[PDB]
């Protein structure tokens, strides 16, 4: 499994591929490890299913229920605390997870949490399984100044790379731009395989 | 001087004197209209001084359930807030609030409690919840005994008796949202307008399909 | 001013005066007939904008056991979920709800409780559970004194008295259902028809071997 | 407006006012004899739509041990279901239920415990229990301040001092069970009898070296 | 209708009152002689009905110390098996019963407690500890207040201030048990024997060197 | 000599009594004006013993956010307290109090809840919080009774009434801060000023940008 | 019929109440002199049937430390026991009872918080301790408020007042111990004496480097 | 008859009742001067009994910061220890006491608790606080309300206006440590001294730089 | 990852590098490792991200409410006392972290504190995967006759070598020099990798 989250301009993008595996038996085929979580949120999960799942549920309401008691939307770097505050927590009885939360407040923001509360922001990042692969092609050509058709692009190919070095990540690679002019907004199916088939990639 | 016990004639003196502060309370309604349902409340300002919408009597439980509530303001917020945290709870366990009617079940219940549980005074106010949940556009209402029922139409507050009547009389069923928020501002302005200027009212409205929208200074001021 | 204890004649007040408030409460009324048992109240209504239906009288506590209510109407709705979940209990523990007397029972117990755990006032409610279980169909009432009897046939709410001396008088044993519902209807007419109109009953009934009935606004307009 | 405390003469008046519940209890007696114990109750009923038997004023605590009860109906169940466990808990634990008198003795101390802790109203039940254990045939008798005590005949409810008064008479020590019957029914009779017609008794006995026999309807008639 | 609280005068009117309730209670006596120490109450029945022994008013806390009371019955019971229970515990864990003087101390702190601490009415009764221990024949009497004190020879219940008088007067310091319990049952006649006879009293005693012994009805009605 | 509960009106006669504290406080207000806002609080001092400054009326939540109170002053230290880590609290987990309207609601429920929960008086206090956040520069005010709104200006304590007609009248919408703190002062005097010199008031500002500014004393006597 | 609250004079009357019941206690008194301190009660006795000594009023709170009590006999032994094991608890922690000062301010703030707490009775009773500690000989004494004080000299009980006075006159600083008894002993006597005869005075003593020493009966007889 | 709740104008009865109750206490007061703050108390001596120093009533709650109490005696000693082991608790946790502005709050915030939380008397007492902390000399004086303010100088107990009007007059500002424990016990002598005499007053001060210096029997003697 | 915290006659300063990585895979190039924790103080964080952020809020807040309640500013022998007492009160389930706490009151001063509450005061110190290489530069050339400028450039120096043989340290090295006069002040980027260049160091 891989996601990954990336900054450019007045933009974040996040993707990920889907496979979910039990070791080397490949049991589910399309799961979902992309999900929005507020107006101008998304999250990545990536690491157990049971504790992933439950944290986006009471990630997600957290956060509507923040918004009609405080009339805004909460900061970036405010659901990246929270969410550092919960699982640090219980770190010795953690959610065996790493969440990627991407999103735009008064700018775009991207940071990588850790199973113990650990809250780095960085200007991209990976997340899973493949994480390598990408972290290599992202080093190799990702650029601040970039536009968001071709950041697009570019995390298309670095997860297709992944998917090719990595056998627990696989499927229907899926993404999702946020701007503050449209909002979170998730790439239809059809476009996404249409750009892997144009830049010749393959799956 | 005595208590949250029975009288002679089976009644809860402490929850009448309760619904009294309900009655002194600002007047607003609802109904169901065409495909969704819409709440509307008067608006009575004084001083200048005041923030204006700041003091918005119609509020989200969730962007597809409303309530507006009429007696003592704190207990009022304090309720409110009970059916938020309350309405989030039943969307993380089973993933969705179905049913809108058992939200307000719960909170009836709450209130309910302190109808019998001897040391601590009720809570004085009444309130209607106004969505479209799993089965469709519904209105409830509530009062200070935890009694629950389900409306087509219906008011609460100040001028409940009055504007309740006109409607009872002109209610339109199936009447499109345009002319349901008129008759709706109409009855509105007859019950409590003994004082003539209607002021500026809040409105807000739901329909099937769809989250909430709050209606705008100048869209309001369009039906005034 | 003074309790939940006994008069110098022997008597909970308290608990006398939570009678008043069940006498005030709607009236209905059941019978064991043919092979099964049927509940019908008397579903009188006000303004044309409450939602019909919704004000649901005889509730199920599951598909093979329903129970309707008299007195404070939130007093009976806690009341009800309580017996509810504690029909799943057993169901739960055992496998299967063998004898509904029990179910009667528990809930019973729960009312008895406030008749003299001090500080708490008791439910002012009175209902009756009917149902086909392991032994057969089934009828029992409870009131706030968390006395519980089975009955042949009875009934409860305001009508009382005068209702249950018809069938006092005319209850035939063994009446096959539309005999028996219209025995009922009857029964339920005279008492409260004090006021002419019957209106529209509420009535639903379960025979063994199968689940409940409810019937349909047209089938009972039949026997209206 | 006061309590459970003492009075200025040294009486509970609470327990008292309790004791008057009990005497407007229905009446009911049982009394050693031959080889066993009997007891009888009056069940006296009123409407024919009451479902008959299930009116059980005799109960069994357990195969070996059934006690009669007066007073406060609700009160009398959950007293005599706290007995019904605490039974059973004897015969877990040791294996077998011994000692009777234990039995009587424990749900005397409940009811004792409500006699001074403060708030909370007495059990308004006097109640007795009749049965063979390892001692022997055993019956005693409870009211609601906790006082047990040991027979060879008495009654309870109701006609208490009447019938008590010619048991006090003409009870005879070792009557074999056909005739011990008797004079119960017969005692019984005189007493509650102002109103001539004795109804329909309810009536069962135990033997030592067996379990407990219900008397049937005409078994009873037979000595009626 | 106000408490456990003292009054201006600096007294417990609840701890009085209780008194009272013990003073209506049955007649018994004790008093050290010989070797050893005895008890005595006046067992005076009613009906023919009663098991006679089985009201056994002297009553074994363990082999070598028993105890008589007066006052209310169930709150004697309940304060007697909490003495037995603590007299266990000192066994188990010291290995010996030592000091008696210390069981009563603990019984009567538990009656203490009920002399201040709020909602909690106290024990209506007093009682006399009889026994010998490491130290010797010992006496004990504790009153509703938890006070407690040992004497030579003593009484209480209904005709205390008598029977007390008559030994105060003719006490005789080292009586031989036949002659000890001869002055005894002649003090106990005294007193009580207002109305003339002495009826059948129940009478037990032991000396230093072993277990207690109670006496037979015929040994008794030899002194009687 | 009865409570917090509902009188035959619909009044928390306590909570009003409690209202009477507060009136009998010192006078303070405060205004949004330019791109901030600012507090202003008569300090009326008695002896020359005082420790002058010591007795801050104005006090900081944090260094964005002031408040200021009257009534009983224990009652409104505590519950500054309060809110200064109820503050510290949503800081540490959600990094930043971004909306200072949830802190004041925070406190105002505390608040509230002394309004029903039985045995515990109101806190007789009201106050004002004034301070920019993510949301602008922002003024509320609270009542012992929980009741929180927003202003654009407002006053509170003794002259009340007086500071809040000459705003009412004379108050200017985006007054610039100098001109501001002297319509304050000037509304200020006029009220509380029956008794002609205003001695020296306590004055502090803040504005859009940046933290609190607490005015000096020849800062504040320029505008004296 | 109201408290432990302040009067409007500042008083806590059940506080008062409580100081009456110890006055009348018996009397007894203490001083320092040579280098001890000594006790002495005044020990009236009644009925030849008590058992003499066994009604020690000094009693023993360690080797070195004794202590007297006067008012409810029930809570003086209860609140004496509570010194006991308090006193054990200093000695197993710090190794040693260094300052007895320490000793009386536990049960004294034991005493205080009967004083405020609400629904609980205050201790009705006074006491005194005395004892040499690591500071020397010490002299105390407790009211039921909790109120300690240090001596050179005291009594307490029913004639505090007379000899207090006979003391405060004729009391000799560092009188011997043979001379100080009889000082003392004069003093108890010339105070209750209205009704001539001493009776036989319990008393004991202890001196700087040794444990307490109790005087026998002839030893007293010898001052007497 | 009534209790710890507002009354129709504004005020809690009972801490005024309590308020009474320090009047009635001796009178102390204190100063800051040079570079310092002195203590001073009237030590009105009754019996030649009393161990003169023991009743010490300028407390000390650490090396550096030390308290006078008036009120009941027991409220203000357990107030006093409070205050000992909080400081103790700052001490221990942040390595230094350095505010010590901030211990006064705490045990004032403990006073205030008792003003609010139903079922508990109030703290029938008030003290001043003095020291030298991180900020210098300081002088805080507290009420039962929980009230708590700076002073240059102030007095408290028995003679408050008195005293307080003389320095009200005569204070002067930095006056060296000889002069103003000079004009403190003139100050002092004026106020109580109705009664002429002004005994042993108790006397103690701090300079910043060192801990506290206690004055002896002689040195005071000088002033007096 | 490295830090160090120094003394010198009136002033105190504070500096650390910012990788954060996991084993071998450096993961964020740009943590912040220095934390102005109060007007005239600051602490270096080192250790386990999670705990240290919290750890770090925890701090924050407390000091602020200090400073309100009572109207001066918490000594540094205080606050580090508090943080010893916090994590020493929770040994046997620790927050794995070690921390630097420097600032200054009436003088200079610096603590080095552990895991297990103990803390110590020394002239200067260093914290950290590095902190050997430092300790040795510093042991070499650091004098308490510096001045605050010598200071800055001896810190920039200690960390650079420290980069070299320390895989675990690297990127961008900040510092922050905290005076009475100005308060705590952290250097300006440039003005950092300025001195670097000058001085002919590397990264």
């Amino acid at each position: 499994t891989t996601t990954v989250g990336i900054t450019l301009k007045d933009a974040v993008i996040m993707a990920t591929e889907r496979r979910v595996t039990m070791e080397n038996f490949i049991m589910h085929k399309n799961g979902k490890k992309l999900f929005q979580i507020d107006t101008y949120t998304g999250m990545t999960i990536a690491g157990l299913v049971g504790d992933a799942q439950v944290l986006v549920r009471y990630m997600k309401a957290e956060l509507e229920l923040y918004r009609l008691q405080r009339r805004v939307n909460m900061p970036i770097e405010a659901v990246a605390t929270l969410l550092s505050n919960m699982l640090n927590q219980v770190k010795y009885m953690p959610y065996m997870v790493q969440l990627l939360v991407g999103g735009i407040d008064t700018a775009p923001h991207v940071f990588s949490i850790d199973a113990a509360g650990g809250s780095v922001e960085d200007i991209y990042a990976s997340t899973g399984s493949g994480s390598p692969f990408v972290y290599g092609v992202l080093e190799s050509q990702y650029s601040e100044k970039m536009t968001v058709d071709e950041g697009v692009d570019l995390v298309i190919r670095a997860i297709s790379a992944a998917k090719q070095r990595d056998s627990a990540s696989g499927g229907m690679i899926d993404v999702a731009v946020i701007t503050r002019k449209d909002g979170y907004v998730q790439l239809p199916t059809d476009q996404i395989e249409s750009r892997i088939r144009k830049l010749g990639l393959i799956l | 001087r005595a208590i949250t016990v029975f009288s002679p004639d089976g009644r809860l003196f402490q929850v009448e004197y309760a619904r009294e502060a309900v009655k002194k309370g600002s007047t607003a309604l609802g109904m169901k209209f065409a495909n969704g349902v819409l709440l509307i409340s008067d608006k009575k300002v004084r001083s200048r001084l005041i923030e204006q919408n700041s003091i918005e009597k119609i509020q989200l439980i969730d962007d597809y359930v409303a309530a507006v509530t009429s007696g003592l303001v704190a207990d009022a917020r304090v309720l409110v807030d009970f059916a938020r945290i309350s309405a989030q709870q039943e969307k993380v366990t089973y993933g969705s609030l179905v049913n809108i009617e058992n939200l307000v079940k719960r909170v009836a219940d709450q209130m309910q409690q302190y109808t019998q549980y001897g040391g601590v005074r009720p809570y004085g106010v009444s309130l209607i919840f106004a969505g479209i949940d799993q089965i469709g556009p519904r209105l409830f209402d509530c009062d200070p005994a935890g009694t629950i029922n389900e409306y087509k139409a219906t008011a609460i507050g100040s001028g409940k008796d009055a504007v309740v009547s006109f409607l009872e009389r002109e209610y339109k069923e199936n009447l499109p949202e345009k002319e349901a928020v008129t008759l709706g501002i109409k009855a509105l302005k007859s019950s409590l307008e003994e004082g003539e200027e209607l002021k500026a009212p809040e409105i807000a409205s739901i329909t099937v399909g769809n989250k909430y929208r709050i209606y705008d200074q100048e869209e309001v001021k369009k039906f005034l």
